[PDB]
């Protein structure tokens, strides 16, 4: 009889139970945590360039794996009940690698590089990164806050795509 | 409390020049007399700098006021440097002036199309307008078919203005373009125009008469001056028909050699100098008049490696000491922009959204009613090959 897990999410008891079943089946060695290697054992994830970024965001305690609390709170960002700001903040977090709350030049480059590969020259990519920052940086520190990020993309309605059924 | 890290601390490609963060102010651009400092402006623009909006407006509006008081067919004498299409290729424009000579001691005539296709159109406009403000009697600008509401709204110039400046700046450019003269008579011997002839234009007086202060209409003499082309078989035609419907442009006409001959002879002209069509060599000399032995028609094209894919030379025409000498030049490096000026967030976000959601869908699909019991992201996009591929963009946009 272990201690209750505490979490915050949009899910009712039934949904948490169903997610629990998925968690267990994903947890191959049954350690109660989810390793990178366990995520990668799903062939459909092997060519997805954002997998490690998603895992980093889910792993809020930073021990390199995703436990059940983190799994629930991660998936909850994609609940149909989640708001625009929530989906957008998750998107912001894809770019914000070191999690300090500001997208920097180097991070924007690196994350774009993960997605673009060799479709652009490094010089080209640096130039569009530079201009994106300049155009979106409203207080002149050279990096992009969440507020400045939303002012740019909040009209795109991408949040309406970031939704899964559980 | 430690300050932020230096702006370019974690920047990955450090050798790449970083654009200025501050817009040029009025104090910096305009001297004590209200005169613009062209070298201050040029240096800033070459670094991809911007100006304060009020300065952009001031430059555009003053240029417009000067242009508006010119005749619709201006008269200019030799010596002169005549230039064709520029198409927003600002960094090539810089080379053009190095080749042609400084406007401080060199007379210039531009045949239009300053904007669209290239992603530095506004910089081209600001810089040429400033030169017009500084040298109103030695540098001249004509209207091209792209200097209008219809084309800039279809192509990227309107979006360029919205992103770098505002719709106010775009609207100011539209009024300024309405003021551009339609033609130049050079040294009483050459008619210079962007496109060419019209079945409704038989004398210079037909041009002088035109009300130019308007959007170019879809047909008629003003339209034709900006839009018409020599026929593909110019000088070697089967039919003797002077004009035929321009199937390439979707409007206006092809004019043939007989049509040009008649016009030259009726008006005591030596040649027509025009632009409007890309040339591998930067220019084309068409069939010589039997009478004079001089090229009846000349096309000049001043945008090298047009669209970054044509690989063509550019040229300007220098008319001095009774010699017309063509000076060719090659393209110059320029900074990169994503298609239609989109920032990388706008570019990448749909892909991010799609891929993270796909991952989660796959992750959650690990059970199926058991509970009841490269990197795949890309951009957004020979002379004769480039031409055929870009054929639809030479045609007039719908409505
Ligand atoms: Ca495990
Ligand atoms: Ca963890
Ligand atoms: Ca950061
Ligand atoms: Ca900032
Ligand atoms: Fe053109
Ligand atoms: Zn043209």
């Amino acid at each position: 009889a272990s201690y209750p897990l505490e979490m915050c999410s949009h899910f009712d008891a039934d949904e948490i139970k169903r997610l629990g079943k998925r968690f267990k089946k994903l947890d191959l060695d049954n350690s109660g945590s989810l390793s990178v290697e366990e995520f990668m054992s799903l062939p459909e994830l092997q060519q997805n360039p954002l997998v490690q970024r998603v895992i980093d965001i889910f792993d809020t305690d930073g021990n390199g794996e995703v436990d059940f609390k983190e799994f629930i709170e991660g998936v909850s960002q994609f609940s149909v009940k989640g708001d625009k700001e929530q989906k957008l903040r998750f998107a912001f977090r894809i770019y914000d690698m070191d999690k300090d709350g500001y997208i920097s030049n180097g991070e924007l480059f690196q994350v774009l590089k993960m997605m673009v590969g060799n479709n652009l020259k490094d010089t080209q990519l640096q130039q569009i990164v530079d201009k994106t920052i300049i155009n979106a940086d409203k207080d002149g520190d050279g990096r992009i806050s969440f507020e400045e990020f939303c002012a740019v993309v909040g009209g795109l309605d991408i949040h309406k795509k970031m939704v899964v059924d559980v | 409390p430690p300050p932020p890290p230096p702006p370019g601390a974690d920047r990955v490609v450090k050798a790449v020049p970083f654009p200025p963060t501050h817009r040029l102010t009025s104090e910096e651009v305009f001297d004590l007399d209200g005169i613009p400092r062209v070298d201050v402006l040029k240096n800033h623009l070459v670094k991809e700098g911007r100006v304060d909006e009020e300065i952009a407006l001031r430059i555009i509006n003053e240029g417009a006021a000067i242009l508006r008081r010119e005749k619709t067919m201006i008269e200019v004498e030799a010596p002169i440097t005549v230039c064709g299409d520029i198409h927003g290729q600002f960094f090539d424009l810089m080379k053009l002036f190095e080749v042609g000579g400084s406007p401080a001691n060199t007379r210039y005539l531009f045949l239009g199309d300053y904007v669209d296709r290239g992603y530095f159109s506004i910089e081209c406009v600001l810089y040429l307008w400033v030169l017009k403000i500084l040298y109103p009697s030695t540098l001249f600008l004509l209207r091209g078919n792209h200097e209008c509401r219809h084309l800039t709204e279809y192509f990227t110039f309107k979006q360029e203005c919205k992103i770098k400046y505002s719709e106010r700046v775009y609207e100011a450019c539209m009024e300024a373009f309405d003021s551009l003269p339609l033609a130049a008579l050079l040294n009483q011997q050459f008619l210079c125009v962007h496109g060419g002839l019209s079945p409704e234009i038989h004398t210079l007086d037909d041009i002088r008469r035109l009300d130019r202060f308007k959007e170019p209409p879809a047909f008629g003499p003003m339209c034709d001056l900006l839009w018409s082309d020599p026929s593909e078989d110019f000088g070697n035609e089967k039919s003797q028909e002077h004009f035929s419907h321009n199937t390439v442009r979707g409007c206006s006409y092809f004019y043939n050699y007989p049509a040009v001959c008649e016009f030259l002879q009726n008006n005591n002209l030596l040649s027509i100098i025009r632009a409007h069509e890309a040339q591998d060599a930067g220019y084309r000399m068409y069939r010589k008049s039997q009478t004079t032995g001089f090229p009846s028609l000349i096309t000049i094209f001043s945008a090298p490696n047009y669209l970054d894919v044509y690989n063509n030379k550019a040229a300007v025409l220098k008319y001095e000491n009774n010699v017309m000498n063509i000076r060719q030049f090659n393209c110059s490096p320029h900074p990169y922009w994503l298609p239609n000026f989109m920032d990388v967030f706008t570019w990448s976000l749909p892909f991010v959204g799609e891929k993270v959601t796909e991952m989660l869908v796959n992750v959650l699909s690990i059970c199926s009613d058991d509970e009841l019991m490269a990197r795949v992201f890309s951009v957004l996009r020979s002379f004769e090959e480039a031409k055929g591929l870009d054929r639809i963009n030479e045609r007039m946009p719908p409505r």
